């Protein structure tokens, strides 16, 4: 399988960008 | 309208030579195969030589390689066989034949009973 | 042997020499006398339309 | 009537149930022209003879009655799978027929794609009439001078070099009719065999197999 | 032996007279005539309906009397008569020669026919057995194949053989009739006249011969090609003749004026013809050729009419409707195409 | 993602002031809710103690704990201890997206047109074959343009049954070959039957098992974050035994091959070997094993959304009947 492990790869770092960018905004 | 008639024959010594000429009229000449083929008696129908549509491949076959040599003139619609050292055994009628297709690397014209394609042939024979 | 097919081949070819063998030009005229009489029918040659052709 | 095309309906899919059954039935079955020359050992090589191997069944359809003819009637078997030959490898009297013939199997215009397997026939005469030396090849085939064995040869023990030489000789020239026009396409696969043999058919079972194994390669264009 | 000679000569100088006389009533040409005459120049054909289930080759088919049903004859064993109007087989029979070569179909619609290889031309009854076609009547007695078979009335039957001889037979009796030989080559098709009083074969000797139907002996005897007779089929009314060689040369004969009229060939034509049945009309030809495509002629302007190709492999058999409403085509892939 | 978490534990925190306010006495400071965690409430002096919430899985994930602390005073909620963040590349991604976005594209786009002109019984099992690409491509690019909601899961499940289908259409072309090589006789076509039975009705199977056993056992997100491999090897399983059946049904053929061959030689093996890569998916053989998921990925999506364009390349533009079709139309 080789979208899959893309698909999995690309949406848990953009859901990490938003979290580090959202913990950035609250706490500075 | 397909007409074939035969020349040479009679009897020659043995060591002697010969020239066979085949003239046909009522087709095309040049654009298919030609085959010699002999009449033993007592025997069935031998296939002897082959020539090409254009002389290209030539092959004789049995106990004439070399001794015979056939070659064809397409412009004159003529076969012609060149012998040299006959042999007793060669006493046979001799029929000029025809490949039955244009533009066929296949022939079937010898071993006939009756074929459509073929003279009435001249007649060789030996002094003993 | 060969007085069977001799007789036969001269028979054949004088009943060719006592038929009236008329001119190319009157066969001719013959072919396009039907062609003329059977244009109008045939469906070959007259293109047909949908409604009165059986094979659409 | 509209009531009436229904059984016609209904008789056509008992039709196409009658003809989905004899697919299955014609597609089974391969057919095997056999031709050969007369006194050849033609009928103890295994009309229609039935042989089956290995749940396969071979219609093997031999012909005989016609006269003297081919080339209305062998246009008519271009849907084989093999064209099985015998001839007779020991009267050299009609060898020359026979790579005639074999030549015009090969080179016909509507059997071009089927590829003819060998069964030289009455093995052992030609051993006899070569041990024992009365006629030689030489007398026929001029030839014969320039030659000597193959080393893929298989030599029988207790028989002759001149036995091993005749008769790969006699292959060798049938082969040589073959590689002239064959494209790959269909092949000639010599056999040795005798008339007391009766482990005939498994070997043309197993070159019908080869047969439809490269007929398959090459609808792929991997071979 | 002097006088078998001398017997020869005579037919030798007698022909030549005969031959030299049948160029004397021929002074024009058939290209005198083409040119006052409209000719057609394109047409062409869409295919309709494609006859599909057959398991190996079609070698032959017959059209029907009402231009409806016709009768394919495959060569794994089927003869299968269909319905050309819905599309739909009507009766499959199973055979016991599975190499058959020529079929046909009665004038009353009720028997079929089966030419065969295994010697034995087979004829069925349909219509009075609705339900298990068995087979009527064999009518052994050939030697070699058979080749085409044909229906003059319900009674009688003209099939063509391999062994040269052509007979016709009656059916009632399973005995050769009436014997027309003369040939000396394999005989391949024969094409019944509309009075069903003559008939025309041609065979392997590059000749054609007509027959009469009653006393047995050849009228007529054309030349002119320089290969095998492949088919022919001749004109509506019994005087003039197309057929088929495997020159490639389809040649138009004449009754009437006993000499040969058309010929034709081209240079890109280097495949031999199949089949040659053409329409009511003096002015189509059909061909069929080896190089996998109809060639549609037009008799007196030696011209393409069309061209009409669609096929796998090569077209083995060809027939035109009673009533002209459809051509159809039977090549070796199976498939039967009806074009109109 | 912020307000609904701050909804629960503001529930809890009114329930909490509810049941503490019945009684005359009250907490000094309310419970309250801070911007990423919560406090129960309590009086002066004291220490509410709570560990961190989910978010500190993707900060840090060894510490598996980080727990805060906060006291209260009589003007308000007072200092906290060491906080949450202290207790507790994409030019790449782009490149391997637009890289197969243009390969996918091209892939559908020679695949409708090579399918145009395609429409024997090989050609059924390579007409169905281009179906799967095509159905392929057309799932990735909807996948891609929403997810980049109930109708999030069912693209994601319509997703899985497109690629899984492909992967086991590659091994069935296999096992057709190798079929026809080995039971040489015998042509049964009641196997076509079952082919598509083993094509198309397999991958519902195993997306149904999929889709149910992910609607219990942690539902997350939009079914991307695989996040558990017994979850995810539902639809890899099948798929790496799809892979490694047909490399040996390759190596197979190879044999049969080289053994019709032996009877130059090297260069039509060779040739015969490089032209059985794109039709029996062998390069994915070289990847089965996380770790080099850069090179892995870039293999596999940047030389293998390729695939559906080699193969109407190779299949059906350049061999065979086509071009005899071709000249049908031609002359």
């Amino acid at each position: 399988h080789s979208d899959g492990i893309f698909t999995d790869s690309y949406s848990r770092y953009r859901k990490q960008m938003a979290v580090k960018k959202y913990l950035a905004a609250v706490l500075g | 309208q397909v007409q074939l008639q035969e020349s040479g024959g009679g009897l020659v010594q043995p060591g002697g030579s010969l020239r066979l000429s085949c003239a046909a009229s009522g087709f095309t000449f040049s654009n298919y195969k030609m085959n010699w083929v002999r009449q033993a008696p007592g025997k069935g129908l031998e296939w002897v030589s082959d020539i090409s549509q254009s002389g290209a491949s030539i092959s004789y076959t049995g106990s004439v390689k070399g001794r015979f040599t056939i070659s064809r003139d397409n412009a004159k619609n003529t076969l012609y066989l060149q012998m040299n050292s006959l042999k007793p055994e060669d006493t046979a009628v001799y029929y000029c034949a025809r490949c039955p297709a244009p533009f066929t690397r296949d022939c079937f014209d010898v071993t006939s009973t009756t074929y459509a394609y073929r003279g009435q042939g001249t007649q060789v024979t030996v002094s003993s | 042997a060969s007085i069977a097919q001799a007789r036969k081949l001269v028979e054949q070819l004088k009943m060719e020499a006592n038929i009236d063998r008329i001119k190319v030009s009157k066969a001719a005229a013959d072919l396009m006398a039907y062609c003329e009489a059977h244009a109008k029918e045939d469906p070959l040659l007259t293109p047909v339309p949908a409604s009165e052709n059986p094979f659409r | 009537q509209r009531n009436e095309e229904k059984a016609q309906r209904e008789a056509n899919k008992k039709i196409e149930k009658q003809l989905q059954k004899d697919k299955q039935v014609y597609r089974a079955t391969h057919r095997l022209l056999l031709l050969g020359a007369d006194n050849s050992g033609k009928s103890t090589i295994v009309f229609e003879t039935k042989f089956q191997v290995d749940k396969v069944n071979f219609h093997m359809f031999d012909v005989g009655g016609q006269r003297d003819e081919r080339r209305k009637w062998i246009q008519c078997f271009n849907d084989v799978t093999a064209i099985i030959f015998v001839v007779d490898s020991s009267d050299y009297n009609r060898l020359q027929e026979a790579l005639n013939l074999f030549k015009s199997i090969w080179n016909n215009r509507w059997l071009r794609t089927i590829s003819v397997i060998l069964f030289l026939n009455k093995q052992d005469l030609l051993a006899e009439k070569v041990l024992a030396g009365k006629s030689k090849i030489e007398d026929y085939f001029p030839e014969f001078a320039r030659y000597t064995t193959p080393e893929d040869a298989t030599p029988e023990p207790g028989e002759d070099p001149r036995v091993t030489r005749a008769k790969y000789f006699i292959r060798d020239e049938f082969l040589r009719i073959s590689t002239a026009s064959g494209d790959g396409r269909h092949y000639c696969y010599p056999h040795f065999t005798c008339a007391v043999d009766t482990e005939n058919a498994r070997r043309i079972f197993n070159d019908c197999r080869d047969i439809i194994q490269r007929m398959h390669l090459r609808q792929y264009e991997l071979l | 032996q002097s006088e078998l000679d001398q017997l020869r000569q005579e037919a030798e100088q007698l022909k030549n007279q005969i031959r030299d006389a049948r160029k004397a009533c021929a002074d024009a040409t058939l290209s005198q005539i083409t040119n006052n005459i409209d000719p057609v120049g394109r047409i062409q054909m869409r295919t309709r309906r494609t006859l599909r289930g057959h398991l190996a080759k079609i070698y032959a088919m017959h059209w029907g009397t009402d231009s409806r049903l016709l009768v394919s004859a495959s060569q794994d064993g089927k003869l299968i008569i269909w319905d050309s109007y819905t599309t739909n087989k009507v009766h499959a029979i199973p055979l016991r020669s599975s190499w058959v070569m020529t079929c046909a179909y009665a004038p009353s619609g009720n028997y079929v026919a089966c030419g065969g290889l295994d010697n034995i031309c087979s004829i069925y009854n349909l219509k009075t057995r609705e339900g298990n076609v068995r087979v009527s009547r064999e009518l052994a007695g050939h030697t070699g194949y058979l080749s085409c078979c044909r229906f003059l009335d319900d009674n009688q039957i003209v099939t063509s053989s391999g062994d040269t001889t052509c007979a016709l037979w009656d059916i009632e009796t399973g005995q050769q009739t009436t014997t027309f030989t003369g040939h000396t080559g394999d005989v391949m098709s024969l094409s019944l006249a509309p009075d069903t009083r003559l008939f025309v074969s041609g065979a392997c000797d590059a000749s054609a011969k007509l027959w009469d139907v009653r006393e047995g002996m050849c009228r007529q005897t054309f030349t002119g090609h320089e290969s095998d007779i492949n088919a022919i089929c001749f004109f509506p009314n019994g005087n003039a003749f197309a057929t088929g060689s495997d020159d490639a040369t389809c040649r138009l004969f004449d009754l009437r004026a006993d000499q040969e009229l058309m010929t034709y060939s081209h240079d890109n034509i280097i495949c031999g013809i199949t089949s040659v049945s053409f329409s009511k009309s003096g002015r189509l030809l059909l061909a069929g050729y080896d190089d996998f495509n109809c060639n549609v002629w037009d008799a007196l302007k030696a011209d393409r009419a069309g061209v009409l190709a669609g096929h796998d492999n090569r077209v083995s058999c060809l027939g035109v409707t009673d009533d002209g409403m459809a051509v159809a085509t039977g090549s070796w892939d199976s498939f039967l195409k009806i074009w109109n | 993602i912020f307000k609904k978490e701050q909804a629960m534990c503001l529930e809890k925190i009114q329930r909490a002031n509810e049941l503490m306010g019945f009684n005359d006495s009250s907490p000094g400071c309310p419970g309250m809710w801070d911007n990423i965690t919560c406090w129960k409430p309590a009086h002066v002096g004291e220490m509410v103690l709570v560990s961190c919430p989910e978010l500190f899985r993707i900060f840090n994930p060894d510490q598996v704990m980080g727990v805060v602390s906060r006291n209260c005073t009589e003007d308000g909620w007072s200092e906290p201890f060491p906080h949450y963040f202290d207790a507790c590349q994409d030019y790449y991604y782009l490149s391997v997206k637009a890289l197969y976005t243009v390969g996918y594209s091209t892939s559908l786009v020679t695949l409708t047109t090579a399918m145009v002109i395609l429409c024997c019984t090989r050609n059924f099992i390579h007409m169905n074959l281009f179906v799967s690409f095509m159905l392929r491509a057309i799932s990735v690019f909807i996948k891609d343009w929403i997810l980049y909601t109930v109708e999030c899961k069912a693209v994601m499940v319509f997703f899985h049954y497109c690629v899984v289908s492909n992967y086991f259409w590659l091994f069935i072309e296999g096992l057709y070959l190798f079929t026809l090589l080995v039971e040489t006789f015998f042509p049964e076509r009641r196997y076509f039957y079952w082919y598509t039975i083993i094509g198309w009705g397999t991958p519902t199977v195993c997306v149904t098992v999929w889709a149910t056993l992910r609607l219990y056992f942690d539902d997350t997100g939009c079914w991307d974050m695989n996040d558990s491999t017994a979850l995810w090897w539902v639809i890899k399983g099948p798929v790496v035994g799809s892979i490694m059946v047909n490399f040996v049904l390759f190596i197979g053929i190879i044999v049969i091959l080289v053994q019709k061959l032996q009877s130059s030689i090297y260069l039509r093996l060779a040739r015969s070997t490089l032209l059985l890569i794109p039709l029996f998916g062998i390069h994915y053989t070289v990847f089965a094993f996380n770790v080099s998921k850069r090179e892995r990925l870039v293999f596999e999506l940047g030389l293998g959304s390729f695939q559906g364009f080699v193969v109407a390349v190779l299949y059906c533009f350049l061999n065979g009947e086509v071009q005899a079709e071709i000249k049908r139309k031609w002359r």
